[PDB]
């Protein structure tokens, strides 16, 4: 079996793996007890007693949320020994996450994942959820990506970080940790997925319609697109997509390794009567960049590579009518050396919503996973706001007093630049 | 032949004496001619300084050693005396890094030697006979020729030796000119941001205080303050401060590499004819290593060290925008320099850089902020 | 478990203290006694910041109380909430500094520093992971501002990995209840500047308008003064002893706060304060706290924030709420005061969500700014003390304690660097 | 009596040891008086090459009492080294673009002549140190070239007020041991042919190198006159302007198209040492700039430029007066450049002909 593992460091990791899991376990009928009143054997060590233990890592700095988690409902279906915990977080910094705790629980934590390693039979890859401003979320989630690429390297290393939104920043110095990270994930990331909160937030408010969108919801969706991707891995489809071909379809360089998620079928269900819910037209909604989950206009870049992956009652005859129509779009832009990169993940298993959620049932859903250049602004944007901070060097006496020096942070921001250069050299 | 013996030598007598003023007088006006002759020069010498600088970088790359010269090193391409390019032979990171060009004041050849550096210490001295505090900086890393030119060898001598020799023989020119001099040597070490005393193995409190006299001006209570009297004994205060700075260097890297040792001459010149007193000081400051923290055993402290030069970039950077606040209490080491780094004082900063590969990163750092300071 | 030391110095602050405990002993639900009675399990998970473990299930404060009058806190001790104190805390002397930072910081703190030191080393090694100390103290007296000038000089140089909260009372700017409170105040900020790396600056004026105007007091009594400081001291803790959905601490907004080590000093606030009626007028929702906590007329300390920039604005929340309206709304402040924040600091808020609300109210908003406008308050200090230095006015009760004169001339030069780069950061 | 005599025998004695001391003292003092004074040639020097090129400098003139209702330019000040001048006509504004103009320091009509003189200043010391100096009045007709040289007596000129400096100097260096002789000639270049203004007696005039430098050169048949005083050189300027037949009464042209070239020869030498200067100052009073010979106006401004693109050939011999000015054009050497503009609208045509020279030093330099 190619079972997967996956990995949570910071707050929003964590929050995310809990509503995660919480679908994992609901998508097969695993109680919160852990046994089930083949599939699952991917993601759950089933033992022969009714215990199907997940294969999560959750690490934090702080005991905090790791604390919840070990007081919901679901403590007893975690592994005890599993969830690794820290005492002071890295706040904010980097530095901290990278250099003075992240070092100090690293040995545990990578203990734990080759442990779990060996406990699989066929190892399929990475997943690691994730900040940017986070301080855990960089530091740690950087040394942890060297540290894999150090021990495995052939492995598939997947990242589902959130980008920091272009207008709200919640921490005032999410610059210096997302450049950090940046720099220090390039050469150890495989793969790197975009999501962002105030896309995800418009999405809910003009698609959902909900008006009081708390972090729960955010989490079922990121849930919902984790849940996509892993389908054709916990499931059968006509076509299955494992993590191994993502990235021979997705980049074309080694560099550019940044896709943005996508789902189309986000309506509420006071909607979902008023609609036939038809392949073409979410086919055409995920191409909306209304519907982007991050905060960028698909329509001003053009596409690098399109992979979708379908699950309900479609039928291939559909998809390939709504790719050639797609295909003769007029703002669907795209690049000449790579016509034709569609790969479809057709699958039949049906989307399954959580009680007491914000979707509706659909028959079929496609989460659209984009690679675009129209990430270039928002790496433009973001290291301007470096350069801002930079100048006045503010804040950089926290992170030369934690761990780096002024000169790193100079490297990382024209590694960042170099990127935009072989960005835009690509785009043309 | 007595009587007309009397008249001769009295009319000798007139003759002497009328010599006897004629020569006090003009005595008079050369010396007090000299005195602004000197004076004009040193309103001249550093408006030189003004033009061209005031702060001034300078970057010596170090020749590797017979067996180190067949390691692998970074391309070095001088395109004049000025501007020095090193290139990373890596392709790959030739595709990110680019081409690595940056200009300077002066670049020094691998075999240049001393020679330009003693050619650079006859107008810095000149600051000092002007009654200037001035200050250098050696910054670098571990092994890229700091401590080769700041103390030297004994086949060739550092800028510490050289300048000593020099300073002695240049005050008994300025005896001639009734210049008494009185120079104070001073010795203090920075580590853990808490100060210390080379000069005395007691362990005593040290904190930075202004003068007395002026705010500007800035001391340090209960140090050993020395009085030099004759090279030799100079010479032996520097020297007893290496043996009581004992510690792991390159073997182990533990508190030398990455240190700050602060060695500041007072000299206070003296006019009794002209009641006029002339105050300088000379700063030769080495600086820590700018080696990224990777020693996890007391890394705690290495982020105080690149602090302090983290700090003291931002503060020469302050100097050059015609910053109106410029943090010198931020740290030790720029509090206490703050005479010697603002208003008419002059900084040469003197950068020392490894050829090898493996420094290239760090080399890389080394001159991207300096020349910062020359782009400015 | 991420514990804090609580630090009492001078009348002022013991009793601020005093208030603090016993509304964090509402939050927990302590009786007196110390015994639990509350009913939520959350309140045990982070009992161990404020309180020891003490046999039979009770639990004392983790604080400790210096003064140099005895009689202080022998009200307190007969005082509710005295009892709860274990008594070996209560370290005091006999003479007494009578406002003069003199004594305070060079003969009586020398023969008491040592008596307080010792405790704090023993509550210090009682815990798991220390995360730092926090002083409650005044600028105006002596013993408030001669201990606390030698203690955070003393805390900091044997614990310098740990954290410094001073609340420290600046002195109001019209209102003087001490003749000579530029001496302590000035000589006070000489050692802030130094070891502390974030002080919260209170002013009784602005307190006083608080009260009289926004909540309609009549009777401003200091129970009520050192109430609004101790609720607003609790939430800046409450997302490190309560789970939110972005748990903050004092070492986030540590780093948050301060671009610089010497820019420290913030202005709190604390936005839900309906008047005796007007609560019944007034919505209770995200919006109404979010211009409310953003205007001159709720700022603690008595500077107006429109004569400066904010360089940094901290937010932590609490209660129940979605955060995409704290979101847009703090993204909304930022636009329509653009002038009124740094420019080369985008988006400079931070957001800390809380979930449990302080008991009998529903929401509640901690402002932490560290906008430019402090330094017109530190001039308006700085042209008192220059007032009352060269006119040698009471410099006998000081300089005859065993200062040099210059020593003044310290703390006149080293605050007025202090002043000199809020206006150079404000262009 | 003779006890006194014996007195008198050891005060001759000691007396004889006194000023021995005191005269051998006072030699090590003077030697030290030499060194001091030659290193501050160097820094007076190296300043001038740290400015870069004293050229660049425009002086803006106030309109006279006869010229209160001509009609001005909009002259924009900006710092104090760049103006522009915009034309009143606002049908021509638009079409301009952009008529700004950089120099190292800007002269306003409220300029007075000591503030030429501060700059003027420094390159009398460059002179003492055997270094070769120039000072260019340029513009059109009107402008102020012969004020800013010669000006009046109420305001003196550059050449009266170098005069002044350079005795002052002079008797002070005395106690500095060299001694110097100041060599006047006073020629004018009317049109690629050269005229003495010392002497009525026509002659045929010649440029050759020199016989003991083959970068210098001499003047054949020129009157050399010796300058004793401030007041001898007065003299010989007002025998000069006399001579130089000032027909602006009837046939200005004749008198403004003739280029006035007053050169000075400093010569230094230090007895019971060794001293050899050449140095020379050039006070060359320009003639007009405007448009049509201009052999020698056209040369000097091709010269100047090829100088600053270190052209490896200048064409010296092309012109009579830069040819003249071959050794006084070298490179270690300091230049100087004033551009004399009238305010005026009707001017504002040839306002620009003389500005755009300057725009073309400092984007060559
Ligand atoms: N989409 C989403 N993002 C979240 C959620 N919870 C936290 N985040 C993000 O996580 C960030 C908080 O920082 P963390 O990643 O937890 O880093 P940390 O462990 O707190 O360490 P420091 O950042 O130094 O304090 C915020 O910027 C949020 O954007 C969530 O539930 N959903
Ligand atoms: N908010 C508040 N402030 C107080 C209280 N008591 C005193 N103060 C302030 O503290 C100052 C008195 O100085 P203090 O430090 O207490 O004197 P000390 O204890 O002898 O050093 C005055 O300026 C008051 O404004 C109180 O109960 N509440
Ligand atoms: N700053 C000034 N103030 C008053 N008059 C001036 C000024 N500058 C020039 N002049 C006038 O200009 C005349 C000199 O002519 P000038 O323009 O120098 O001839 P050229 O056209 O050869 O330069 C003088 O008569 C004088 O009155
Ligand atoms: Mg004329």
């Amino acid at each position: 079996m190619r079972e997967c593992i996956s990995i949570h460091v910071g707050q929003a990791g964590v929050q995310i793996g809990n509503a995660c899991w919480e679908l994992y376990c609901l998508e097969h009928g695993i109680q919160p007890d852990g046994q089930m009143p083949d599939s699952f054997n991917t993601f759950f060590s089933e033992t022969g007693a009714g215990k199907h233990v997940p294969r999560a890592v959750f690490v934090d700095l702080e005991p905090t949320v790791i604390d919840e988690v070990r007081t919901g409902t679901y403590r007893q279906l975690f592994h005890p020994e599993q969830l690794i915990t820290g005492k002071e977080d890295a706040a904010n910094n980097y530095a901290r996450g990278h250099y003075t705790i992240g070092k100090e629980i690293i040995d545990l934590v990578l203990d734990r994942i080759r442990k779990l390693a060996d406990q699989c039979t066929g190892l399929q890859g990475f997943l690691v959820f994730h900040s940017f401003g986070g301080g855990t979320g960089s530091g740690f989630t950087s040394l942890l990506m060297e540290r894999l690429s150090v021990d495995y390297g052939k492995k598939s290393k997947l990242e589902f970080s959130i980008y920091p939104a272009p207008q709200v920043s919640t921490a005032v110095v999410e610059p210096y940790n997302s450049i950090l990270t940046t720099h220090t994930t390039l050469e150890h990331s495989d793969c790197a997925f975009m999501v962002d909160n105030e896309a995800i937030y418009d999405i809910c408010r003009r698609n959902l319609d909900i008006e009081r969108p708390t972090y729960t919801n955010l989490n079922r969706l990121i849930s919902q697109i984790v849940s996509s991707i892993t389908a054709s891995l916990r499931f059968d489809g006509a076509l299955n997509v494992d993590l191994t071909e993502f990235q021979t379809n997705l980049v074309p360089y080694p560099r550019i390794h940044f896709p943005l998620a996508t789902y189309a079928p986000v309506i509420s269900a006071e909607k979902a009567y008023h609609e036939q819910l038809s392949v073409a037209e979410i086919t055409n909604a995920c191409f909306e960049p209304a519907n982007q989950m991050v905060k960028c206009d698909p329509r001003h870049g053009k596409y690098m590579a399109c992979c979708l992956l379908y699950r309900g009652d479609v039928v291939p005859k559909d998809v390939n009518a709504a790719i050639a129509t797609i295909k003769t779009k007029r703002s669907i832009q795209f690049v000449d050396w790579c016509p034709t990169g569609f790969k479809v993940g057709i699958n039949y298993q049906p989307p399954t919503v959580v009680p007491g959620g914000d979707l509706a049932k659909v028959q079929r859903a496609v989460c659209m996973l984009s690679n675009t250049t129209a990430i270039a602004e928002a790496w433009a944007r973001l290291d301007h706001k470096f350069d801002l901070m930079y100048a006045k060097r503010a804040f950089v006496h926290w992170y030369v007093g934690e761990g780096m020096e002024e000169g790193e942070f100079s490297e990382a921001r024209e590694d960042m630049a170099a990127l935009e250069k072989d960005y835009e050299e690509v785009g043309v | 032949a007595l009587s007309t013996e009397v008249v001769h030598l009295r009319q000798r007598t007139e003759e002497l004496l009328r010599c006897n003023e004629q020569q006090a007088a003009e005595l008079e006006t050369c010396k007090e001619q000299l005195f602004q002759s000197n004076m004009e020069r040193k309103e001249l010498h550093n408006t030189v300084m003004d033009l061209r600088g005031n702060i001034r970088v300078f970057c010596r790359i170090r020749p590797p050693l017979e067996s180190e010269e067949n390691r692998m090193c970074c391309t070095w391409t001088y395109h004049d005396e000025s501007t020095v390019e090193l290139q990373s032979i890596d392709a790959q990171a030739k595709s990110k890094m680019g081409q690595q060009i940056f200009s300077f004041d002066q670049v020094f050849h691998p075999l240049s030697s001393q020679s330009d550096i003693f050619e650079m210490v006859s107008p810095l001295i000149q600051s000092a006979l002007d009654g200037y505090n001035i200050c250098i900086f050696a910054y670098g890393q571990t092994g890229s020729g700091k401590t080769y030119t700041m103390d030297g060898v004994p086949e060739s001598v550092g800028v510490i030796p050289r300048t000593v020799d020099l300073l002695f023989d240049s005050i008994r020119g300025y005896r001639n000119l009734g210049w008494e001099y009185e120079i104070k040597a001073t010795f203090l070490e920075i580590k853990n941001e808490v100060l210390y005393d080379l000069l005395s193995n007691e362990q005593k409190d040290m904190e930075i205080r202004m003068a007395k006299n002026n705010k500007n001006d800035i001391y340090v209570s209960n140090i050993t303050e020395e009085t030099v009297l004759d090279p030799n004994h100079l010479r032996h205060l520097m020297h007893t401060a290496k043996m009581n700075r004992a510690t792991a260097s390159t073997a182990g890297n533990e508190r030398s590499s990455r240190s700050h040792a602060v060695t500041k001459l007072e000299l206070i010149g003296r006019h009794a004819e002209k009641q006029e007193i002339s105050v300088g000081s000379i700063n030769l400051v080495d600086l820590a290593g700018s080696e990224s923290p990777k020693t996890s055993t007391r890394m705690t402290e290495t982020k105080n060290i690149n602090r302090s030069l983290s700090e003291l970039t931002n503060v020469i950077l302050a100097l050059l925008q015609k910053q109106d606040h410029i943090p010198y209490r931020n740290s030790k080491l720029t509090h206490l320099l703050m005479p010697s780094l603002g208003g008419n004082s002059k900084t040469l900063m003197f950068i020392n850089v490894s050829p090898f590969q493996d420094c290239f990163q760090e080399s890389v750092k080394s001159l991207r902020f300096a020349a910062s300071v020359n782009s400015c | 478990m991420r514990e804090i030391v609580h630090i009492q110095a001078g009348q002022c602050g013991n009793q601020i203290g005093a208030k603090f405990w016993e509304v964090i002993s509402d939050e927990h639900g302590i009786d007196p006694t110390g015994t639990y009675h509350g009913d939520s399990d959350l309140q045990l998970d982070r009992i161990s910041v404020y309180y020891n473990e003490a046999t039979g299930g009770k639990y004392v404060p983790r604080a400790i109380l210096v003064d140099l009058e005895p009689g202080t806190m022998d009200s307190v001790r007969s005082g509710p909430f005295g009892q709860i104190f274990r008594p070996d805390n209560f370290v005091f002397g006999q003479s007494g500094a009578g406002n003069n930072w003199a004594k305070g910081h060079y003969t009586e703190g020398a023969e008491l520093v040592d008596s307080v030191l010792d405790v704090v080393r023993k509550e210090a090694e009682s815990c798991d992971c220390l995360q730092g100390f926090q002083l409650t103290h005044s600028l105006g007296g002596g013993t408030g501002s001669g201990m606390g000038t030698l203690l955070i000089s003393k805390i900091r140089e044997e614990y310098p990995d740990r954290i410094m909260n001073t609340f420290s009372v600046v002195p109001s700017p019209k209102v003087s209840d001490t003749v000579v409170e530029p001496y302590n105040a000035t000589l006070s900020v000489h050692q802030l500047v130094e070891n502390t790396d974030e002080t919260y600056c209170i002013d009784n004026e602005a307190l006083y308008d608080i009260c009289f105007r926004t909540l309609k007091l009549t009777t401003p009594t200091y129970g009520d003064l050192n109430h609004l400081v101790s609720a607003t001291m609790s939430g800046v803790t409450t997302c490190l002893r309560f789970p939110g959905q972005l748990n903050a601490d004092l070492r986030k907004l540590a780093v948050n706060m301060v671009p610089f080590p010497r820019l420290h000093f913030f202005m709190p606030g604390f936005a839900p304060l309906t008047s005796r009626g007007s609560q019944q007028y007034r919505a209770l929702t995200v919006p109404e706290l979010t211009q409310q906590v953003f205007d001159a007329k709720n700022m603690m300390a008595a500077c107006d924030p429109r004569h400066g920039r904010y360089l940094t604005v901290a937010a932590v929340f609490r209660g129940r709420m979605s955060m995409k309206e704290v979101d847009e709304q703090m993204l909304n402040v930022q636009n329509k005061n653009s002038s009124y924040f740094v420019e080369w600091i985008p988006n400079n808020v931070k957001t800390a969500v809380c979930d449990i609300p302080p008991r009998g109210l529903k929401m509640a908003v901690t402002f932490i700014g560290n906008s430019t406008a402090i330094q017109e308050l530190f001039k308006r200090i700085s042209e008192q003390f220059t007032a009352m230095f060269r006119r040698k006015a009471f410099l006998h009760w000081y300089t005859g304690e065993g200062m040099d004169e210059m020593e003044f001339t310290e703390a006149e030069s080293n605050m007025n660097d202090l002043v000199s780069e809020y206006q150079q950061y404000q262009d």
